[PDB]
């Protein structure tokens, strides 16, 4: 069938039967409030295939899913709309997958689907394939994401590149999206993924056959899509041509330019001859003195309309081109009787759209009388009156405020073409808050002079003498850190500003010195000059110089870090650090020097089978005020000294110190040093210019290398000689390169059982070479020796055999 | 609009019988 | 129902309440 | 000769000559980045008045190679609470100093020196009184060092007891307990009581070489007589001299004054002078004036540098200006540089003065005099202040303006209300007019009218507080949108909205449920505090200009609970006697009460078992080496706007569907009043456990603290460890000698071992005998000795060190 107008489905499930037999709809489709949620599963129609309007789901309670009503939904032509929207799902409180899963082209609106509790399978289908401008859908207050958890039948499915995402699309968990290959491109498909004619729009049941479309994209008629109707068949609701037999008959119609419409447009009129003849004004009529605007649909009740004689109020929140639909259906106005008013209409970036106003009568005004009025554009940045086109205010006052992003000229050069100065005080065309973030008009100041040094910069300008020299008060500098040059006057006011005034003596030009500037930085500057904005409005001309990049010369830096070594192997020593604190430039490398600290001859003095001691034995948390005061008093200590380091320290540039730089890394190795005795490694931390101005100081540390094990033991085998009172001198050589020192000798013996055990100092060794043990007992005897070295005991000599004689 | 009877003012039971049961 | 100003969710659902059943109706046909 | 003013002594030795001829040293001495270009010796100096510092002093070995007198250190103005600092010495390897004998004031420091042993070779509570706030770190570890002194004294150092030195060659030098706490002489004398360091002569104040008190013409006396008047707190001069002494050069440089027989350079807080250049301060009857003036009509404040000048200034003759467009906690520092100026003679303006939402910073402003009016005569007037919330017009505060009325311009935020409020109080009731201080734009977006929360309810925790508000139904309840809770610390109740922000945030939502009132979990306080909190409610102001409120608390003051205290801190405990202790501790960090007052307990330990098995005449030792703030931009529009954007399509929908038709007993005693408690009737060489608690006021009901502790050893007892009676002798074949000897009675912990000491002519031989050995045997048998006569001795090495000798044993070996 074609049904009739509308369709509304309400009170109960039953009622739904109505849409039993009816395939396609002019005109909405309303399902609303079936309360009671029972029959649900009861009813089947699969003979929809297309709606021309919007379609509206609200708060059927009983519903599971789209897909058990709607199957065969190929087309939303959103040839009207519902508040931008072409489809809309709202509240429904029991719905848990959308379906539709033969939609395929939605043409006009943008999608809302809202405080839906359990709706999942939510952006898990590529919008962008189903209609064009996925910016404007508007997806909110939806089951959290990860409660549910998408999925397709095997998750196995097709794919791509959801958004940046790369995943399985799913209408719902029973069925994936049905989508052919972009082999057809533009062009329309069907099952088993065949290109259908160009015509076919949505699903197509022949390949490239006319009839077998489902839809058109552009026209039906006949049974058969076309890219364009047949002749003498008038456009009728935007999807197909009929002739005088119908649009004759609908209930009270004309015609105009093959179109069939309820009434002729502007500059055309009825006829009298012959109904048809619209022969070559239209007014809107009011209800609301505040004809409030916030969207399409809102706005398309003045489409065509040339008088409009009521009150505008300008609304419009979001929208990413909504600017291009106003223009069809407002851009016809040429006479508003009543005030003009915008508010928060943050997605205005241009009044271009009314094309063809002209006048604005005040036959009613605002509280204060106010007849034109602006406030609170957060992106508003250029009004409809350049000098080509007129607008003609004839009564009522101006005003404006919070215009950030309109340029304050564009307000007084629109109040120049309206001829309305006098009527306006500082409040109403203050420029303290209209218009302080977008450029234009300026003159150039000149930097005539720029001086730097380490610290400051001293930089001064020509003297601007504007057409009235008493309008400037001041002239202001701003500045701020940049390294790169990628920045621009309206990066956030980071930007220091200074105020300075121009000397009384006329013949010195003007300047300025900053200080307390880093070293070796880049620093941009620019000037701004003040200026009374009134009494001749954008005649007072106005002042800025170019963005300047200064870089202040330079110093020295600090040193290495975590300066730490060991040993790891003999005559090897491993040495790790970090960059210094403050480079306060480029860091070039290292420097790594060592040297020997002696063998503790401190130490071989002391006789240890002497006397020794005895041993002793055997979501971030806050922050208290007190801690705030503790911590600052160690910041103060330690920025206490290291003005002492300073005064630039300049390093201009038993044992010597060995000496080699570093070439990449913070990490280095030094070999083949003597083993087990102790050294000192010291570093110092460099900068591209430590070249010149001298490399920073040390941080150091100390080192004993790996022994080698066994060097400590004997070098030799050891010798014995007999001596009087039963005596015995045992013979053995000194160990010639000892783990850091030889610091004693240990004799074990016994006659049957090496029971006997002395303390041999080093001091008797040097003496004698050895020992002599005395007043032994009658009988044979065994005997080793272990000499001490710093690295630990060595190991026992070979055993030693001698024998005291009883005779 | 409903709102502008019930969002605005109140709304008592006569303003209602209109379209219940 | 509740003497206080009604709006948004708990509007419908008061209204519900007040009319419950068979009662409620936007007509096509006007 | 006493040098002059704080000598410092950068870049070479040769510059250290100064030091050559002066005797006393008055204020710092620094010594900075010397490099040696070398032998000096500066004997002369013995007194350093306030503090002393070396740094990176290269190529210098020891502090005793400088100054081997200095024998004081005053330390009457301190290097933040130091009086001594040797920091990077890279090449220091001994403090030496050997004669410092007292340093009066302050803490010692000692860190990152690379090199720097004997640091714990010192009785450093024999020097300073508070050796809890010594600071040591980085240095060499002394685990490593030497500490080899000669071997002299010793004294015990907390749980342990060993030698004191400064140096390899020098030990500290200490007075005899018969003296007390006197001064003393190098040959124990006891000096004049009123003497300090070491003396010339015993018991003669004009032989002394510091006095502690005060010095006048050579004497040392407690206090100088009448007519002397005490300077720089070591010594006495008459009332001539310090009229003759000129101040640093300065536009306020003027003589010295007396006060309270003080001579200083300037009058103390609460006195000033008169005005005779005079010598005299007096009362301050209340605030002081000063009368500070400037060179500008007008002094221009463009941010907190500007306003430094003012500081210390209370009356400004002159205008002011404020433009601070920018900067952090600006009005913190604005309370002290300039908050007490409290009258202003000009006019006061602020302009873009951006950073600023309060003028609570001029704290005490009481008159603007006017004598400066403005066109149409103004006299305090701010324009385009886009942040400014609250004048300085709470209920507890006045003012009062002279002359020149006011204006507003450009102010969001302000009230109006709260500017019709301020200008009655001023006493400007009546004096302006419609149009100076405007209705339109002042104020223009402030929620200037709030409903009131209640609390319905409030639990309170240590470290946790549970609170709930009732349930705020603004007219169109979906304009609520979140609440906003806000405390702070707060130890007393002056406080309001507009401090800082200080405050803390928490971001507690509406209720999920419909019929539970929320509320909010504070976690993570402390005990015995008193937080303030107060709520405020996030709510939808589009089109609600007049429609909807914000909701507000009372800034509610409550405080968590009571703990059982917390630890002492620093217990450090000596023995000044035998049988008897000392013990100092430092109060708990978190009292979680009002002190009450302290627990002592103390027990003796146990002397270990491990020292009677070893026979340490035969061992050794070695020696080596080798929860968040989603605040962020979220929450201004990103959750404001998302929720103005479905109230405003909700009623689109209803508006086009609904139609109508037509081993040891313990002991405990009890603390008063401060930190320490001399302990009496112990043992005379026992160690002993302290375990110290804090109890509070709720401490009775909660239990008292964990115990700090700490091991105390008392002094030996002076000859106990000594032989107790004669040794005996018995011959033995193989020419050889037994001797048994009797052990003594009591003592010192233990006798360890004994050495004998013996030979025929001279007692060459020495043996060592175990305690083990003796027990076995009773002594030690000495063999195969050579024929003749032989005399010995015979010692015993107790844990308290040595003893004394024995009366020699004489015996005889015959060969046969
Ligand atoms: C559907 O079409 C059949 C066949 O003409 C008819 O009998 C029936 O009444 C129709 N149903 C509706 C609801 O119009
Ligand atoms: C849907 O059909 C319209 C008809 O003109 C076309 O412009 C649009 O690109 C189509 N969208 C998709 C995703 O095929
Ligand atoms: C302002 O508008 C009102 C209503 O149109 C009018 O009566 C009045 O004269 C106008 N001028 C005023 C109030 O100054
Ligand atoms: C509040 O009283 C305290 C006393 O505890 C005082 O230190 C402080 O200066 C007073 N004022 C403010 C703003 O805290």
């Amino acid at each position: 069938e074609i049904c009739g107008p509308g369709i509304d489905i309400r009170n109960d499930y039953q009622q739904l039967k109505r849409l039993e037999n009816c395939t396609v709809i002019e005109g909405y489709l309303h399902i609303l409030l079936i309360s009671k949620a029972e029959d649900y599963r009861s009813y089947r129609f699969p003979k929809l295939t297309v709606i021309t309007e919007y379609l509206l789901l609200f708060r059927v309670a009983g519903l599971e899913s789209l897909g058990d009503l709607f199957p065969n939904l190929t087309v939303i032509r959103g040839w009207k709309l519902f508040y931008n929207y072409a489809l809309v799902i709202f509240e429904m409180t029991n719905l848990k997958d959308i379906g539709l899963y033969n939609l395929r082209n939605i043409t006009r609106g943008a999608i809302r689907i809202e405080k839906n509790a359990d709706l999942c399978y939510l952006s898990t289908v590529d919008w962008s394939l189903i209609l064009d401008a996925v910016s404007n859908n508007y997806i909110v207050g939806n089951k959290p994401p990860k409660e549910c958890g998408d999925l397709c039948p095997g998750t196995m499915c097709e794919k791509t590149t959801i958004n940046n995402e790369y995943n399985y699309r799913c209408w719902t968990t029973n069925r994936c999206q049905k989508m052919c290959p972009s082999t057809c491109g533009k062009r329309a498909c069907t099952e088993n993924n065949e290109c259908c004619h160009p015509e076919c729009l949505g699903s197509c049941s022949a390949p490239d056959n006319d009839t077998a479309c489902v839809a058109c994209r552009h026209y039906y008629y006949a049974g058969v899509c076309v890219p364009a109707c047949p002749p003498n068949t008038y456009r009728f609701e935007g999807w197909r041509c009929v002739d005088r037999d119908f649009c004759a008959n609908i209930l009270s119609f004309v015609i105009h330019d093959g179109e069939c419409m309820q009434e002729c447009p502007s500059g055309f009129i009825r006829n009298g001859s012959q109904s048809m003849y619209c022969i070559p004004p239209k007014v809107c009529e009011e209800e609301k003195k505040t004809k409030t605007i916030d969207s399409v649909t809102s706005a398309q009740m003045l489409q065509g309309c040339t008088i409009f004689k009521g009150n505008l109020l300008i609304n419009i929140r979001r929208g990413n081109n909504i600017a291009s639909e106003l223009e069809n259906f407002m851009g016809l106005i040429e006479v508003v009787t009543g005030y003009v008013k915008i508010r928060h209409s943050h997605a205005l970036v241009s009044l271009s759209f009314l094309k063809n106003l002209r006048l604005i009568l005040g036959e009613e005004q605002l509280e204060g009388n106010y007849s034109f009025y602006v406030l609170d554009n957060q992106n508003l940045q250029q009004l409809w009156d350049w000098d080509h086109r007129n607008l003609t205010i004839k009564a009522g006052k101006m005003y404006f405020a919070f215009n950030p992003k309109l340029c304050v000229s564009e307000i007084y050069r629109m109040e120049e073409v309206t001829g309305t100065k006098g009527r306006q005080s500082k409040g109403d065309i203050n420029t303290r808050n209209n218009g302080e973030r977008a450029s234009c008009e300026s003159d150039v100041l000149h930097f005539t002079s720029t001086t730097t040094s380490k610290n400051r910069i001293i930089i001064t300008w020509h003297r601007y003498r504007p057409p009235d020299y008493r309008d400037l008060i001041s002239f202001t500098v701003y500045y701020k850190e940049a390294p790169f040059k990628n920045v621009t006057e309206y990066d956030g006011q980071s930007w220091n500003m200074v105020d300075v005034d121009l000397p009384p003596n006329k013949d010195v030009e003007p300047g300025i010195l900053l200080h307390g500037l880093k070293p070796w930085t880049q620093y941009a500057v620019y000037v701004k000059a003040v200026t009374l904005t009134m009494v001749e409005n954008d005649h007072i001309r106005g002042a800025k110089s170019e963005i300047l990049y200064i870089r202040t010369n330079a110093s020295v830096p600090s040193i290495p870090l975590d300066v730490l070594s060991a040993s790891n192997s003999s005559s090897q020593l491993i040495v790790k650090w970090n960059p210094p604190s403050l480079p306060n430039g480029n860091l070039s490398y290292y420097i790594v020097r060592w040297q020997r600290q002696p063998q503790d001859g401190y130490l071989y003095r002391h006789n240890y089978c002497s006397k020794d001691k005895i041993p002793i034995r055997k979501c971030a948390c806050p922050k208290t005020e007190a801690e705030k005061q503790a911590e600052k008093e160690e910041a103060e200590y330690r920025k206490v000294f290291e003005n002492f380091l300073h005064n630039s320290i300049f390093v201009p540039r038993e044992y010597p110190f060995f000496e080699s730089r570093v070439d990449n890394k913070e990490r280095t190795v030094i070999s083949n040093l003597r083993p087990f005795t102790l050294y000192r490694i010291d570093i110092h931390s460099c900068n591209h210019e430590a070249e010149k101005l001298g490399c920073s100081a040390s941080n150091f540390v100390f080192a004993r290398t790996m022994p080698a094990e066994g060097a400590d033991d004997i070098p030799g085998p050891v010798t014995w000689e007999p001596r009087p009172e039963n005596s015995i001198f045992l013979k053995w050589p000194e160990p010639e390169n000892p783990n850091g020192l030889i610091l004693m000798y240990e004799i074990k013996y016994g006659s049957q059982v090496e029971d006997q055990r002395e303390c041999v100092s080093r001091q008797e060794y040097r003496k004698y070479g050895g020992a002599k043990l005395n007043r032994l007992n009658p009988g044979n005897y065994t005997a080793r020796i272990q000499a001490t070295s710093l690295s630990g005991n060595g190991s026992w000599t070979d055993p030693v055999f001698f024998y005291v004689q009883a005779k | 609009g409903i709102v502008e009877q019930c969002c605005t003012s109140i709304c008592s039971l006569y303003q209602l019988e209109n379209y219940c049961n | 129902f509740v003497n206080q100003h009604l709006c948004g969710s708990h509007l419908v659902e008061a209204l519900y309440l007040v009319c419950g059943e068979r009662g409620f109706f936007y007509t096509p046909k006007t």
